[PDB]
């Protein structure tokens, strides 16, 4: 703890969390505008994921990109812990998306690449992500995705080979990517149903269908990373190279 | 005066043979519970992780304060340079000086 509280004005709450709540503030030298997690350590314990947490904290500590929300430091006191992040002032793609109902082709494909930029970054330090939710990318002051939750290594986001019990390993990305992709410019995610057993047989069974507005190019790069077999998805240096992608981004790799 | 001892610091094997890595966390009863363990590749500088399984084990002494990190069946590929990183469980951030392997082969 080399940095303490007193490093640091304290502004207005951008939200409440699970254990505790997120301020605006200003580190005092730099006068740079920041965001400080305050988490609360008895609500730590109670969930029973404080060592988990730790662990995420220390791999999320070393992850420098324009797409990842960028962790500058921690520190503590008795009963708090408290986490130095990027300020992202727009908010998260689930409140874009309770706002817009569903993405055109350009916003999608423009965040499908800020994604597949950071994961083909984190996959080059061995780094593999959990499941992907939309409540879990921040949006930066020029608009740019970042990936927020620190989920480094919820049944509608995830793959058949981890219900499965199945071994898994960085293709699970692939297949968060094109779950993303569909919900963008859907809506929903596909294997979307009323109850927990067939949302499962959906999923093992890779059972879903396009609305008839998604576009040829969209349905093909989707169909590819939502293959059932881990080993035929692509690489992804494969989807920020897709014709439907180049098209429509308004971004690089 | 709270810091990791890890050793050995620099190591050369051959082919086929074995390594055991050690850091204890030494001078405090914050306990090392969370190590990480991280691999930068001869010529490289860039930090890889590295997971447990297959021919990397992994243990830990409570009584020691101690992680340790075990490589079998040795390939020259494996050469590079291993560190055992943590925050422990007083939130307090906790980095092995590293190991220099070398494998013949
Ligand atoms: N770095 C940040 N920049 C701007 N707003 C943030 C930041 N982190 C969180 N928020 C806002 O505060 C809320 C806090 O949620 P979060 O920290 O994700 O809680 P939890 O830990 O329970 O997931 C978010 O929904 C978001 O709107």
């Amino acid at each position: 703890r080399q940095w303490a509280l007193e490093d640091f004005e304290i502004g207005r709450p951008l939200g409440k969390g699970k254990f505790g709540n997120v301020y605006l503030a200003r580190e005092k030298q730099s006068k740079f505008i920041l965001a400080l997690k305050v988490l609360f350590k008895a609500q730590l314990e109670k969930a029973g994921v404080e060592h988990q947490l730790r662990r995420e904290v220390e791999i999320q500590s070393h992850l420098r990109h324009p797409n990842i929300l960028r962790l500058y430091g921690y520190f503590h006191d008795a009963t708090r812990v408290y986490l130095i992040l990027e300020y992202a002032p727009l908010g998260t793609v689930y409140r874009e998306l309770q706002k817009l109902s569903k993405f055109d082709e350009q916003r999608t494909a423009t965040y499908i690449t800020e994604l597949a930029n950071a994961l083909s970054y984190c996959h080059s330090k061995r780094v593999i992500h959990r499941d992907i939710k939309p409540e879990n990318l921040l949006l930066g002051s020029a608009g740019e995705l970042k990936i927020a939750d620190f989920g480094w290594s919820t049944l509608d986001y995830l793959p058949p080979e981890m219900i499965e019990g199945r071994m898994h390993d960085e293709k699970v990305d692939l297949w968060s990517l094109g779950v993303l992709c569909y919900e963008f410019l859907v809506g929903k995610p596909p294997f979307e149903a009323n109850t927990y057993q067939e949302t499962y047989k959906r999923i093992s069974r890779v059972e879903f269908t396009f609305p008839d507005f998604v576009t040829e190019g969209a349905r093909d790069l989707i169909s590819r990373l939502l293959k059932h077999n881990p080993s035929q998805r692509p690489m992804l240096r494969e989807v920020l190279e897709h014709p439907w992608i180049t098209a429509n981004s308004s971004k690089p790799s | 005066m709270a810091r990791v001892d890890q050793t050995p610091r620099i190591a050369t094997k051959e082919t086929g043979e074995s390594l055991t890595i050690n850091c204890v966390l030494r001078d405090t009863a914050c306990a090392l519970d969370s190590t990480n363990w991280y691999r930068t590749k001869l010529g490289s500088t860039k930090e890889q992780t590295i997971s447990i399984g297959g021919r990397y084990s992994e243990t830990v002494d409570e009584g020691s304060n101690s992680a340790s990190l075990t490589i079998r069946d040795l390939r020259v590929e494996d050469s590079g340079t291993y560190k055992c990183k943590a925050i422990d469980s007083c939130w307090l951030r906790r980095e092995g000086a590293g190991t220099v392997l070398t494998v013949k082969g």
